[PDB]
């Protein structure tokens, strides 16, 4: 996460494995995912994710989820050309916010911009959207 | 010798007046050429018809985007998007003729005409001409800009071509 940038925390990554194991993917794990994920770049959830063993039809219905919000994203904030005035920067795209084509670097240029776009928010909010979907 | 261009620029079907420019092929002949042959139509498409869709006075006026009134269309003679050929000239002021982008090597039609200098975009957009009359009609189309970029009225490139 970012508090400065640091690496997503082992234990904490291996608390959530925990969580998943026990409680597949019952009402209970969207608390737990939202509370354990604070802070969180969308390199960080991805990793979050990407942890999750197995689980293949609720992780590829989660996949689809995010796929629809990054579309409806990109429907919403095309991305027009430049110059911009000093200072700014450009807006991501729906796959630079569900960290598909944007580096770390990227995410925290925009995550610490003033003022921020919160790339990790956004996201976090796409996968709880997702989350809730799958527990039914 | 650098070729010369013209705009004939038109709000809401109304003649304003003639904007030429000259661009800068001894030092960036390919990025030159593209907007040389979009303005002659040359390769069958191009900027006649094209609005300036986004006007911040003060600042700039952005067009050429022939497939829509927005900033999200174009492309070069090239293909859809080019490379930035060099950032060797500045926006050193007012008549500055640059590359519209979104972000590196996605130059496609797009242009801007600052009108005032913009130190801050150096090194981001390529610098390829500069207006050479009608500088006038640049600062009248400003009229019709406004601090967030959306038009009152519909600014056209009503016609356009090579001079010299």
């Amino acid at each position: 996460p970012i508090v400065v940038h640091q690496a997503i925390s082992p234990r904490t990554l291996n608390a959530w494995v925990k969580v998943v194991e026990e409680k597949a993917f019952s009402p209970e794990v969207i608390p737990m995912f939202s509370a354990l994920s604070e802070g969180a770049t969308p390199q960080d959830l991805n990793t979050m994710l990407n942890t999750v063993g197995g689980h293949q039809a609720a992780m590829q219905m989660l996949k689809e989820t995010i796929n629809e919000e990054a579309a409806e994203w990109d429907r919403t904030h095309p991305p027009a050309m430049g110059p911009l005035p000093p200072g700014q920067i450009r807006e991501p795209t729906g796959s630079d916010i569900a960290g598909t084509t944007s580096t770390l670097q990227e995410q925290i240029g925009w995550m610490t911009h003033n003022p921020p776009i919160p790339v990790g928010e956004i996201y976090k909010r796409w996968i709880i959207l997702g989350l809730n979907k799958i527990v039914r | 010798v650098n070729p010369t261009v013209f705009f004939d620029i038109a709000v809401d079907g109304e003649p304003l007046g003639r904007v030429s420019f000259e661009l800068f092929a001894d030092k960036v002949p390919k990025t030159a050429e593209n907007f040389r042959a979009l303005s002659t139509g040359e390769k069958g498409f191009g900027y006649k018809g094209s609005c300036f869709h986004r006007i911040i006075p003060g600042f700039m006026c952005q067009g050429g985007n022939f497939t829509h009134c927005n900033g999200t269309g174009g492309k070069s003679i090239y293909g859809e998007k080019f490379e930035d050929e060099n950032f060797i000239l500045k926006h050193t002021g007012p008549g500055i003729l640059s590359m519209a982008n979104a972000g590196p090597n996605t130059n496609g039609s797009q242009f801007f005409i600052c009108t005032a200098k913009t130190e801050w975009l150096d090194g981001k957009h390529v610098v390829f001409g500069k207006v050479k009359e009608g500088m006038n009609i640049v600062e009248a189309m400003e009229r019709f800009g406004s601090r967030n970029g959306k038009t009152s009225k519909k600014i056209t490139i009503a016609d356009c071509g090579q001079l010299e």
